[PDB]
């Protein structure tokens, strides 16, 4: 997404970023969620179950 | 080099005094002006009498 590569399950997001905000990274700095570039829909990032 | 404009609308009981309650500002958009600003002024809309 936007030149950033991550491996995780992609799911729709109940949470909504503000219009200025494009991405969300958690306390570990891993991206919590990515807003889709082509359409402004928030997508939750969940790492594949281990 | 990024300028952000924040708008918050809060009802205020006092005629001029600012409210005790916290107001959370929201930036409408982020603009890459790329030029540092060191002076600001307000604009008045005035009509001929």
């Amino acid at each position: 997404f936007n030149g950033l590569t991550g491996t995780g399950v992609l799911t729709e997001s109940n949470k909504k970023f503000l219009p200025f905000q494009q991405f969300g990274r958690d306390i570990a700095d891993t991206t919590d969620a990515v807003r889709d570039p082509q359409t402004l829909e928030i997508l939750d990032i969940t790492p594949c179950s281990f | 080099g990024y300028f952000k404009i924040y708008s918050k609308h809060t009802p205020i009981n006092l005629v001029r005094d600012l409210p005790q309650g916290f107001s959370a500002l929201e930036p409408l958009v982020d603009l890459p002006i790329g030029i540092n600003i060191t002076r600001f002024q307000t604009l008045l809309a005035l009509h001929r009498s």
